[PDB]
């Protein structure tokens, strides 16, 4: 789970 | 030292005798670096991925210096859009979340009850996220389409503005994106409002 929102 | 969240929390890291820019990302379990050659045994692994799993190479017990602390831990290399320091290495440098502006350690996912529709949910505290991204729900008011990106590609969301969200007792109001997400994400837009910092 690598969450990240650019 | 205290690192605030009005800007992206980028830091210079030293890895395999190379400087790189990476994002301190509490929303990530692991550390994911853009394509590079690392010295080590590595095993094929599949992670995450908007739209499915992305393939990465998994390097174990790699030295990584971050903000002048030396971690030795797992680094995944693959098609991430940004270098990402996840909790596996943030813990090693003794990073915590705090309301520098209650301490939330990073041994586990910083999950926090939020209340937003006048409704109550579990949401990740995510320093690697610019914006707050919420699981599919109805919200009142006007909303415009947006595409946002992460590992694996982009998802389409609805952008609502001036939306009140309560987070661990604090009142935040601003932009919330709604779209097909396994986990609710509280991003920096809101994290900053409520006075959160990365501290180590």
């Amino acid at each position: 789970e690598t969450f990240y929102v650019d | 030292p205290q690192i605030t969240l009005w800007k992206r929390p980028l830091v210079t890291i030293r890895i395999g005798g190379q400087l790189k820019e990476a994002l301190l990302n509490t929303g990530s379990d692991f550390t994911v670096l853009e394509e590079m050659n690392l010295p080590g045994k590595w095993k094929p692994k599949m992670i995450r991925g908007i739209g499915g799993f992305i393939k990465v190479r998994q390097y174990d017990q790699i030295p990584v210096e971050i903000l002048g602390h030396k971690a030795i831990g797992t680094v995944l290399v693959g098609p991430t859009p940004v270098n990402i320091i996840g909790r596996n290495l943030l813990t090693q440098i003794g990073m915590t979340l705090n309301f520098g502006g209650p301490q939330i350690t990073l041994w586990k996912r910083p999950l926090v009850t939020i209340r937003i529709g006048g409704q109550l949910k579990e949401a990740l505290l995510n320093t690697g996220s610019d914006d707050t991204v919420l699981e599919e729900m109805n919200l009142p008011g006007k909303w415009k389409p947006k595409m946002i990106g992460g590992i694996g590609g982009f998802i389409k969301v609805r952008q609502y503005d001036q939306i009140p969200v309560e987070i661990l007792g604090h009142k935040a109001i601003g932009t919330v994106l709604v779209g097909p997400t396994p986990v609710n994400i509280i991003g920096r837009n809101l994290l900053t409002q409520i006075g959160m910092t990365l501290n180590f």
